[PDB]
């Protein structure tokens, strides 16, 4: 298991603005902000696990892309656990928005390549995962 | 613990604060607890209730201890246990 093994990011991701969350329920969900990878970059980490809260974690030190949180969401943030989507983008268990990788890991994508890790809510994910 | 007449106004305030404020040791653990306030209300808006609350709701915990009261009165469910107010003297 690669995902669990120490690793560096890398990669640019994207600008983003206001309601970036509100994508991640569309596409191929929400890209890795770039001023969130900017801060992350030439980082190490010790799993998959461990750079996704870190991503929640610098998410909730930004003001623009923490704004349209409410209050409770950014107490989760702060804590590097992921914000919960609206309820009707959750799946069973799955109420949290996810990080997953857009070109696997078995085909050569990158486990902290910031620019192949997407942000999905439980729904969008799971129709992607379905049409595959 | 099973639904919430089991719970008194003053319990279930500190379980929605505890949520709120994600007063929890993991994220697997505040998914639970929000899981569980979900069944207890038997709401329809489930977690919505504390991190998408409608347009001119109170999202403050008593806010969402009120809105759950009161949704419940309304829709002909049981309320809260009654607590038992401690007292200093006689």
């Amino acid at each position: 298991s690669k995902r669990n093994k120490p690793g560096k990011a890398t990669g640019k991701g994207k600008p983003v603005g206001d309601k970036w969350l509100d994508d991640a329920g569309k596409d191929s969900g929400a890209p890795i902000p770039d001023r969130i990878a900017d801060k992350l970059r030439d980082k190490e980490f010790k799993s998959f696990d461990d750079f996704r809260k870190a991503v929640w974690e610098e998410v909730s030190k930004d003001p623009e892309l923490s704004k349209n949180l409410n209050p409770s969401n950014k107490s989760s943030v702060s804590k590097g656990y992921s914000p919960f989507t609206p309820k009707n983008q959750q799946v069973g268990g799955r109420a949290v928005y996810e990080l997953h990788h857009d070109k696997p890991i078995s085909q050569g994508g990158e486990v902290y390549d910031m620019d192949n890790i997407r942000v999905t809510t439980p729904k969008r994910h799971i129709d992607i995962h379905r049409g595959k | 613990k099973h639904s919430i007449s089991d719970y008194t106004e003053a319990e279930f305030l500190q379980l929605v604060t505890t949520i709120c404020n994600a007063d929890t040791s993991s994220e697997e653990e505040l998914v639970k607890l929000v899981t569980h306030f979900e069944e207890m209300t038997e709401h329809p808006s489930g977690s919505d209730l504390i991190y998408y609350p409608k347009e001119g709701d109170d999202d403050s915990p008593s806010g969402i201890v009120n809105t759950v009261k009161q949704w419940r009165a309304a829709n002909g469910k049981s309320g809260f246990k009654q607590g038992l107010e401690h007292h200093h003297h006689h």
